[PDB]
């Protein structure tokens, strides 16, 4: 996350961390339930090994509520490709349950068409994660959070170099340089409905970090909601 | 992440 | 006949993309018939410890 | 439902002419129809 702020204990108690074999957080996902997270396909590719950790607000530090949670199934959309990032879901089945705790806590599924009427028309939605705070720099040894704009989806093509499928979204600022970053991606963009906050998106991609007249680009949730059910069976 | 033309 | 299957259609609509069925179902990638949520299985890969 | 979420809490669809509001999981609708009501000590979406 490159700008907005750490997240405050309890703030954003869905983010899950995933670390490799270094034991090191590569991507982030959003709890879905005791046993279900919710990540990208894409971080499927970027480490050898890997396991979820829950609760962690500075990864320097133990406080209480962390677990690390094996995992023992990965469901991946098969129509993911590195080509286009399109399809950029999978569901990660724990071997153990999370336990809910201040800090550890589901968000919400939204119902299809409403949250495409409702949700997805709202001002902002906040994303939040581990990555690195600069293009170029170290991941963060905090958890921050970012409010962003959501985007039109005409200006997301516009600006972008890339296909914009169906499958995707826009949120960010266009000269302010603050968005999602590298560590950041599975992690989660959740919008606020009268006090409860529903995952609208999963950090998918960008052209660089918070770069002027850019926006990160998320898988829309609300495009696999069925998808999303059938997996969590 | 990032994804550069 | 077979499963979800009647004697007389509507193949899977899938998430993020674009012997008969019964009242019920729809054909996956096999015309099984199947409920509209397990059409998804067929764009599921499946995998265990893990990963790259 | 377009116009004030039809005072739903959470979920908002109409039946004829019927605003008729829902709840995610961990949810109970409240009597009034309108409120979802936590069954449980950590519902979906609350920050704790
Ligand atoms: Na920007």
């Amino acid at each position: 996350i490159v700008g907005g702020q750490e997240c405050k204990d309890g703030e954003c108690p869905w983010q899950a961390l995933l670390i490799n074999e270094e034991n090191e957080g590569f991507c982030g996902g959003t709890i879905l339930s005791e046993f279900y997270i919710l990540t990208a396909a894409h971080c499927l590719y970027q480490a050898k090994r890997f396991k979820v950790r829950v609760g962690d607000r500075n990864t320097e530090q133990e406080e209480g509520g962390e677990a690390v949670h094996e995992v023992e199934v990965v469901i991946k959309h098969n129509r993911f490709t590195k080509e286009t990032y399109d399809f950029d879901i999978a569901v990660l089945r724990l071997k153990t349950p999370i336990t809910f705790r201040m800090n550890v806590a589901p968000a919400c599924l939204p119902e299809r068409d409403w949250a495409e009427s409702t949700l997805m028309t709202q001002k902002t939605g906040i994303v939040s994660g581990f990555g690195r705070t600069h293009e170029k720099g170290r991941q963060s040894t905090r958890l921050k959070m970012l409010e962003v704009p959501y985007v039109d989806r005409n200006s997301c093509k516009l600006s972008s170099s890339f296909i914009i499928t169906q499958n995707m979204f826009c949120a960010g600022y266009d000269t302010k340089q603050e968005d999602a970053c590298q560590g950041d991606s599975g992690g989660p963009h959740v919008t606020r409905f009268k006090d409860t906050y529903f995952v609208t998106g999963i950090v998918s991609w960008g052209e660089g970090c918070a770069r002027k007249g850019k926006y990160g680009i998320y898988t829309k949730v609300t495009a696999f909601l069925k998808w999303i059910d059938r997996s969590m069976k | 992440x990032i994804r550069l033309p | 006949c077979g499963e979800n299957e009647k004697y007389d259609d509507k193949k899977c609509k899938y998430d993020g993309v674009e012997c008969v069925c019964e009242e019920g179902f729809y054909r996956n990638k096999d015309d099984k018939c199947v409920s509209a949520e397990d059409c998804e299985l067929d764009n599921m890969d499946f995998i265990y410890p893990g990963t790259r | 439902c377009s116009l004030d979420n039809g005072d739903c809490d959470q979920f908002c669809h109409e039946e004829q002419n019927s605003v008729v509001c829902s709840c995610a999981r961990g949810y109970t609708l409240a009597d009034n129809g309108k409120a979802c009501i936590p069954t449980g000590p950590y519902p979906c979406g609350k920050q704790t």
